[PDB]
């Protein structure tokens, strides 16, 4: 199209509204109620521009730019006096009841309302009457509530209800007494309640975890990183102050996690600030855990490895590509073992084979929202890959969007979208051992054991295409439901099959692969998504290695007398007794870790590794996209005796000391080159981010904002002499003010969004090419593998029915967003949000044992009896028993396994 | 709807006839205000009804009708200050058809602008004290604006 | 029309003359808020344009400024030629009372500009500073070496890709530079005749000095007592003020403007806040102008008292320094009452001053106005009419109007030559039109004694301005009614949410100046001071250029001292009224 803004010609998209078209061009228009993801409602009355009918018009007409489409030849004015007077008046009306709270408000310096008050030029108050006040509700441990600061812009209710699909946040009252919150006191039950701290333009919803140890946005040292709490790999901005990780802000990625994270990845960062973490290397001599610096620890470790007959290495899916590869070089690729069990590794390798050899295009997380039918097989998406569940909700509302678009309604008229789309929505068929959080919008939910879920998928694949292996033993009404699912998937333009490794069944993955292949063979634009468990599970699968059982047999037989455990607690993937016995038999245990685990008591040496906040590296997400995360802060800047190095740095210097008897603290780009030389299937991680020589017109990228304060006084209590600015030889970033964070800088790794006049999270509008689109100069991250030309073949191994045998109980995994990822359970703010460990039972099974709800029953697995209180699950099937995966004592490896001696305590 | 005077009484009740008369036909159920009822209290009650019964969706009506209500409350008690009638005109100009989300607020401030246009002398009688928005802070010299 | 409006100055006669001479497509006129016509000239035509402006019927006789600009990080460059770097030349025509700003665009690979020293001889130090801080090489320069940093310095500090903060102190660098000092060849400095007459004695006059003007070094070559050649080595007072201007906000840079000429104070604050108000669109009220003029005149009297006392001490009389410092203590009592600080008050603000005047300032001003003139007459009769002082001063280091124009000499040295050019009259700023004061001028020779007597007369006129200000007091605000007045008035901040929001964002992120270019030129205590500010639309200055007169005066030091004595050199240094912070900044 063509618009005339103050006489200047501009070329914009004709389908866009005028506010987003003018914001894409860099023009500044105040706005509150419009969000790029939530659509438009036109409440705040802030985006007024004067539109003219033709080229020569004097009076014009004041119009709302978030309702006005950017049609061809549209003449508007922004800076003329009438529009500025109206926008200043609207800001003034918002400022009548606003509390005098900016010094004691967590949004100060990060406030959209402050930015728009300053931008409109309104600074003189002529209101002398009283201001309305509101009582503050309790929203739980994550979100702090303060309703005095609200401007009634309706963004919270729009996001939480329409977008996030929540049910316990609403607007109450009329006129100026509108109240936004829950009907009563309680925790916000949505898994994406944390995004309200960025959706809300004011300080109504604030980060309570940040509020405990609060600092302003200009004082925060930011870095671009990847969230380490599940396999989705949402881009984040961890920001620190005074040596502790303070906040996790959302980092815009137009491909993955544009405006939204989940609650686990926003509030589960508290394990970094734990005081029991190893900070210096520790050697156990006799029973004395003495403390070394880096050099003597490396020398002694290299010696004690040098007179050992065989050294094995147990990596982890928590660790990065570089650290696992450095361990692989240290011990040799024959003696390198992945830290996961055999069944988990089999499921992970099958998921990788489906992704990179199945011939079906795996979609990006932003691209999930543009699919017409979703079949989720076996994966509890909301509890394991929650952001994928949010994107699935968007794809389900896509039917209402399409129905509105068929009747001359644009995509930003979300009110008309919901008016036309009353209750019609895209088909969603979720399958699990119990009820999920997607069942409120799902067209069908199938509660069945994982064998029966796999059989459902196999029957769907056979009904879609007769070349798939058939299933015998389908009940007729279940067959009618298969026909309904097949009719929904066949009529869809873009179907999407979502599975993963969390179900604990290979056959569900095989069934999802066969459904995707059958839909591909009909000519549909089918996509397949696979949810892995940990942050770098796909990278560990691509790198490969032996399973944990092989390493345990090597330690127990005596062929290996030296074990190097990299960032693995070893109890989540194997039984505790076997791991403890194997590590007790081994005369040399060396744990390279950043979290105090149970295996460090048996460890002979502990290398204090760094977490994601104090290290760089590359992680591969569930879609196969390599993503680089950078160090946020130097740990030794505040505590000089802290020796907390990168895991790959520790292992590379250990290998160098073992070989040539000197320490070699390498550079990250050297390890990247070693990975892309030794491992050609990981050769794409070089393009994930540019190397340390990357500059923007000669200068590096600044970690901290321009107004970083206190630099001559933040360490003055230790010494009045200012220390060294920490030098970053690994990355293109600097630990200082002196860098570049321009929105027009030719770069993709943006540490934080800030623009002059835009201090809120709305500065991402300045950092994007067009608002709500991609990051300018491309989104960061690169896919490792392309879609294969030829696919796989149909998996003929159709599993049998689940037969409940007496005395044996099938463990059904019940994942929790707060409690399954180990590092998140380490966080102290998650210990109040997580539920108490309850064992889930069928009513028929509870009647058979004669136990009621809440009774403590004991069960013995691997020779250890543990007691749990019983919760009655109606959606479970008979012969199964529900257990919470990931909690203390209940490893996620227990999923899909039998359980013995289920009796009342 | 807008208030009208005795000069507008000799005018037929149609749609277009009241269209250029500066008012609306409405429901054609008129109400007469005599000399005993002061227009300040009447406009205060009208705006109080239109503010407590507004829907509160969009910013200008929701956050400006209470401002006009408080201004009229001050003018009732004689606590008006210089900068109140101009505030009423600015609010009415910024509350026109399409300036708000719907037409409830233009109908809300039609009586306000009508009583301003025809009975401005009854509203200026409520302005008695000078404009004092700030209070003196001991230790800080105020900026004497001119 | 506001005085801060963005103008292109296409109606200026110089633009029409350039169009008629070089053609309508030889240059690009930029619309700025500097108040001067800014013309982008091609690099090859720079010398031709300089000669054409030098040979006009009313020529541009003074090169006011010459420096560089790193344009790589500048985003808002609409209507501008493509430049990674640029070199700007500010030229002044006194006869027209006009000035032009030529700008030469460059590229990152070819940073080679023709030298300007053949047209204006005072371009030598400016081009040495531009090469030192920006790496821009000037072809044809006679001696293009570093002037602010040591010769063994890696990098050019004013480039955008240079780390502004201090690097770590190392004792090895200290020992290496001490070795350089101990083993510190009269050929690398441009000197000739390395003791060819068997009497060419070499001495070092600095760098440490028993004087308040600062620290700097001159290497003197003498035939007996006669100076034959002198190479001044400056940069012993470099503080990175412009690099700090790129590192502080628009509001938190005012203390750094205070220490540019540390005897000036509010006089140094004045052009910076006026230029930021040009960038912000702020027209301050008349009471603000009156207050700022009062404090500028008080600090001018303070600086002139220090200069006269220092000159009299340099000649040899040691009592008037004690008496003039007692008078300076009276001025400091008044300034302490008004602002709360003696020498660096940091009191001017964007859009006004920090606080209102305290209740009782007029009593101290009346005390000082009664105290001062009798002491001034005592100073004159006791030392300034002494014939020994006159013999030490008169006819020593003299120059005419041509030498003052060709070296960019401004202030008392310029007006001692008969050139009646004062900024407070020629280009009146901050309400100086409302005060009745005279401009003292010389007879045509700028001696040491003539400059000292002109500074005495300037002190008398500043006292007259203070009397006229004390008699007539306007009443009103001490801060402007603009949304960009930084900070807002304090009581409204303490009890109004809009004012609190504006204060919160202005004192933390900074005020956002829209992307423009501003320039303010004022009459400093020591000459003509100027702030040239480029905003990229951010809360910090994209470029801060400070032109100081002491730079030009120290560049004129070798031109007027050849063939004189060392005592004449000491008297000349004492009679310039310079400080080393002004030169090096
Ligand atoms: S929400 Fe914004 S405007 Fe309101 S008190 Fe907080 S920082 Fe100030
Ligand atoms: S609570 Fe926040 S997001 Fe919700 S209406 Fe109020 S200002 Fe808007
Ligand atoms: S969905 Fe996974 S990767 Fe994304 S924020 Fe949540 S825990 Fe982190
Ligand atoms: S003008 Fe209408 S939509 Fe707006 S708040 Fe008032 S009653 Fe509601
Ligand atoms: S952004 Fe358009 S009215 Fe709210
Ligand atoms: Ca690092």
């Amino acid at each position: 199209a063509t618009i005339h803004v103050d006489g200047k010609e501009y070329e914009v998209n004709g389908a866009d509204n005028l506010l987003e078209a003018c914001l894409s061009l860099g023009l500044d228009i105040p706005y509150f109620c419009w969000h790029p993801a939530l659509g438009s409602v036109g409440a705040c009355r802030q985006c007024a521009v004067k539109q003219y009918q033709n080229a020569e018009d004097t009076r014009g007409r004041l119009v709302m730019s978030c309702m006005t489409p950017a049609s061809d030849g549209t003449f508007i004015s922004i800076d003329d006096e009438e529009a500025k007077q109206f926008r200043e008046s609207v800001v003034e009306w918002l400022m009548t009841n606003h509390p005098h709270d900016c010094p004691v408000c967590e949004e100060g310096g990060n406030c959209h309302l402050q930015d728009m008050t300053v931008m409109t030029g309104h600074s003189f108050r002529r209101y002398r009457f009283t201001k309305r006040t509101h009582r503050n509700q309790d929203l739980g441990p994550f979100i702090s509530h303060e309703m005095n600061r609200c401007i009634a812009c309706y963004r919270c209710v729009r996001y939480y209800k329409d977008y996030a699909g929540g049910t316990d946040l609403g607007v109450y009252g009329a006129h100026d007494n509108v109240y936004f919150g829950r009907p009563e006191d309680g925790t916000l039950e949505s898994e994406f309640s944390g995004n309200l701290v960025e959706i809300c333009p004011t300080g109504v919803f604030t980060d309570k975890t940040h509020s405990e140890r609060y600092n302003r946005k200009w004082d925060m040292q930011f870095a671009p990183s990847i969230c380490q709490q599940c396999s989705i790999g949402c881009n984040i901005s961890p920001g620190e102050r005074y040596g502790e990780l303070r906040r996790i802000e959302n980092r815009y990625n137009g491909t993955v996690n544009h405006y939204f994270l989940c609650d686990r990845g926003r509030f589960g960062y508290g394990y970094v600030n734990l005081k029991d973490r190893p900070r210096q290397p520790v050697q156990r001599r006799g029973d004395d855990f003495i403390t070394l610096n880096a050099e003597q620890a490396m020398q002694g470790a290299a010696d004690i490895l040098r007179q050992s007959k065989k050294v094995i290495g147990i990596g982890s899916p928590r660790a990065s590509v570089e650290s696992n590869f450095a361990l692989r070089e240290l011990v040799g690729e024959e003696n390198f073992y992945t830290g996961i069990a055999h069944g988990e590794q089999e499921r992970l390798q099958l998921a990788l084979k489906v992704l990179r050899e199945g011939g079906i295009y795996t979609p990006a997380l932003r691209e999930i929202e543009s699919y017409d039918a979703v079949l989720v097989l076996g994966e509890d998406v909301t509890q394991t890959g929650a952001r994928v569940a949010l994107a699935v909700r968007q794809a389900v509302k896509g039917k209402a969007r399409e129905m509105a678009a068929a009747q001359k309604v644009a995509d930003w008229q979300i009110a008309a979208i919901l008016n036309i789309g009353q209750r019609a929505k895209h088909p969603l068929f979720v399958t699990n051992v119990d009820d999920t959080r997607l069942d409120d919008i799902a067209a069908w939910t199938y509660r069945a054991p994982v064998e029966d879920q796999a059989r459902l998928g196999f029957a769907i694949a056979h009904a879609l295409d007769n070349s798939a292996p058939a299933v015998d033993g389908i009940e007729p009404e279940l067959q009618s439901k298969i026909d309904v699912i097949v009719q929904a998937l066949a009529g869809a333009k873009k179907p999407l099959i979502i599975s993963g490794t969390n179900a604990g069944s290979l056959e569900v993955i095989q069934a999802a692969a066969n459904v995707a292949k059958a839909l591909k063979g009909r000519g549909a634009d089918v996509g397949i998504t696979m949810i892995a468990r940990s942050v770098n599970s796909m990278g560990l699968g691509i790198m490969g290695g032996g399973s944990l059982e092989e390493a345990l047999t090597e330690l127990e037989t005596g062929r290996a007398d030296a074990v190097v455990v990299l960032e693995n607690d070893l109890h989540r993937h194997a039984s505790a007794t076997r791991v403890n016995a194997a590590l007790a038999k081994a005369p040399l245990v060396m744990v390279v870790d950043h979290q105090r685990t149970a295996i460090m008591e048996n460890a002979h040496l502990v290398l204090s590794a760094a977490s994601f906040a104090e290290s760089d590296g590359t992680v591969i997400n569930n879609e196969g996209r390599a993503q680089r995360f950078f160090q946020v802060y130097d740990p030794a800047y505040y505590d000089s005796k802290t020796v907390m190095l990168e895991s790959w740095r520790w292992l590379h210097s250990l290998h160098s000391t073992l070989l040539s008897r000197e320490v070699d603290w390498t550079q990250l780009d050297h390890v990247i080159d070693a990975v892309v030389a030794k491992i050609p299937e990981l050769a794409g991680i070089k393009d994930a981010a540019p190397d340390a020589t990357f500059r923007i017109r000669g200068q590096k990228l600044a970690r901290e904002p321009h107004r970083y304060s206190g630099r001559t006084a933040m360490r003055a209590n230790i010494s009045v002499h200012e220390p060294r600015q920490p030098q970053d030889i690994d990355t293109m970033f600097t630990f200082s003010m002196e860098g570049n964070n321009q929105p027009t800088a030719h770069r993709s790794q943006v540490p934080f969004a800030w623009a002059p006049g835009w201090n809120s999270p709305q500065a991402w509008n300045k950092f994007q090419d067009e608002v709500g689109g991609k990051l300018r100069f491309g989104d960061p991250g690169v896919r490792l593998f392309e879609t294969s030309e030829n696919g796989l073949d149909y998996f003929t191994s159709v599993p049998a029915r689940f037969q409940p045998q007496d005395g044996k109980w099938r463990i059904a995994p019940y994942y929790h967003l707060f409690g399954s990822d180990e590092l998140s359970q380490r966080a102290p703010v998650f210990q109040s949000r997580m539920p108490q460990p309850y064992i889930k039972l069928n009513p028929a099974d509870a009647a058979k044992l004669g136990v009621n709800a809440g009774t403590r029953v004991s069960f013995s697995y691997d020779g250890n009896t543990v007691t749990l209180p019983v919760e009655i699950a109606e959606g479970l099937t008979a012969g199964q028993v529900g257990l919470p995966m990931g909690m203390s004592g209940i490893a996620p490896v227990l999923a899909g396994a039998h359980l013995e001696d289920l009796k009342e305590a | 709807t807008d208030f009208l005077t005795e000069a507008h009484l000799d005018l037929p009740m149609e749609f277009e006839s009241i269209g250029k008369a500066g008012s609306r036909l409405g429901t054609a159920l008129a109400m007469a205000v005599d000399h005993e009822i002061n227009m300040v209290s009447l406009v205060r009650n009208l705006e109080e009804f239109f503010a407590r019964e507004s829907c509160g969706w969009c910013t200008p009506c929701r956050d400006g009708l209470p401002w006009s209500v408080k201004i009229l409350r001050a003018l009732e008690r004689g606590e008006g200050q210089p900068g109140d009638i101009e505030t009423l005109e600015q609010l009415c100009r910024f509350l026109g058809p399409g300036k708000t989300f719907c037409a409830h607020a233009p109908g809300a401030v039609e009586p306000l602008q009508s009583a301003i246009k025809y009975f401005r002398e009854e509203f200026e009688a409520g302005i008695k004290q000078p404009f004092s928005n700030t209070h003196l802070i001991n230790g800080i010299q105020p900026n004497l604006l001119k | 029309e506001p005085a801060w409006q963005t103008r292109d100055h296409l109606d200026d006669p110089v633009i029409g003359e350039l169009r008629n001479r070089f053609g309508p497509d030889a240059f690009t006129v930029q619309a700025t808020r500097t108040g001067v016509p800014v013309v982008w000239i091609k690099r090859e035509q720079l010398l031709e344009v300089g000669d054409f402006l030098k040979k006009l019927p009313k020529p541009y006789v003074m090169l006011f400024d010459l420096h560089g600009m790193d344009e790589r990080l500048r985003t808002h460059r609409e209507g501008l030629p493509a430049a990674d770097f640029s070199v700007f030349y500010h030229l002044i025509s006194i006869d027209r009372n006009r000035d032009i700003m030529l700008k030469v665009a460059l590229a990152e690979n070819d940073l080679h500009v023709p030298t300007f020293t053949k047209l204006f001889p005072n371009a030598n130090w400016y081009e040495r500073e531009t090469w030192d801080l920006f790496g821009i090489t000037f072809d044809g320069h006679p001696n293009l070496r570093r002037i602010m940093m040591p010769q063994t310095w890696k990098g050019h500090p004013l480039r955008k890709d240079y780390p502004a903060r201090a690097t770590e102190f190392s004792p090895f660098e200290l020992t290496k530079a001490k070795q350089d000092l101990e083993m510190e060849k009269p050929e690398e400095w441009g000197m000739k005749r390395g003791t060819e007459n068997e009497d060419f004695m070499f001495l070092n006059l600095g760098p440490n000095h028993p004087s308040a003007h600062g620290a700097f070094r001159i290497v003197l070559q003498l035939d007996g007592e006669e100076i034959v050649d002198c190479v001044p080595d400056i940069g012993y007072h470099h503080r990175g003020a412009e690099k700090m201007g790129e590192r502080q906000s628009w509001h938190s840079y005012i203390p750094y403007t205070d220490r540019i000429e540390y005897l000036g104070g509010c006089v140094n604050e004045m052009p910076y806040v006026l230029a930021v108000e040009k960038l912000a669109g702020i027209t301050v009220p008349d009471r603000v102008n009156v207050i700022r003029v009062m404090l500028s005149e008080l600090f001018r009297i303070n600086s002139h008292l220090l200069y006269i006392s220092t000159f009299i001490q340099d000649v040899g009389a040691m009592t008037p320094v004690f008496f003039a410092f007692t008078d300076r203590q009276k001025i400091y009592d008044l300034v302490e009452a008004i602002t709360g600080f003696r020498m660096h008050p940091a009191w001017f603000r964007i859009g006004g001053v920090a606080h209102d005047l305290p209740r009782g300032w007029d009593r101290l001003l009346r005390e000082f106005l009664d105290w001062m003139p009798k002491r001034l007459a005592s100073y004159e009769k006791a030392a300034l009419q002494n014939t020994i002082l006159k013999g030490r001063s008169q006819g020593v280091a003299a120059y005419g109007a041509k030498e003052a124009l060709e070296w960019g000499t401004t202030g008392a040295g310029l007006r001692a030559t008969g050139i009646d050019f004062d900024v407070r009259k020629a280009r009146p700023y901050s309400g100086y039109e409302n005060f009745d004061f005279e401009i003292p001028v010389g007879g045509g020779v700028s001696d040491c004694y003539t400059r000292v007597m002109l500074k005495v007369e300037e002190l008398r006129q500043s006292l007259r301005i203070l009397e006229q200000c004390l008699n007539n007091m306007p009443e009103g605000p001490f801060k402007a009614d603009h949304p960009l007045t930084t900070p807002p008035p304090k009581e409204r901040t303490l009890q109004h949410i809009e004012t609190l929001i504006t204060h919160f964002l202005q004192v933390s992120w900074g005020p956002v100046m829209p992307a423009n270019e501003s320039f303010q030129m004022i009459e400093a205590t020591k000459g003509i001071n100027s702030y040239y500010l480029t905003s990229d639309g951010s809360t910090m200055s994209y470029r801060t250029r400070i032109r100081t007169p002491s730079y030009a005066h120290l560049q004129q030091i070798p031109a007027a001292i050849r063939g004189s004595l060392v005592s004449d050199l000491i008297v000349y240094l004492g009679s310039i009224d310079f400080v080393m912070s002004d030169v090096d900044r």
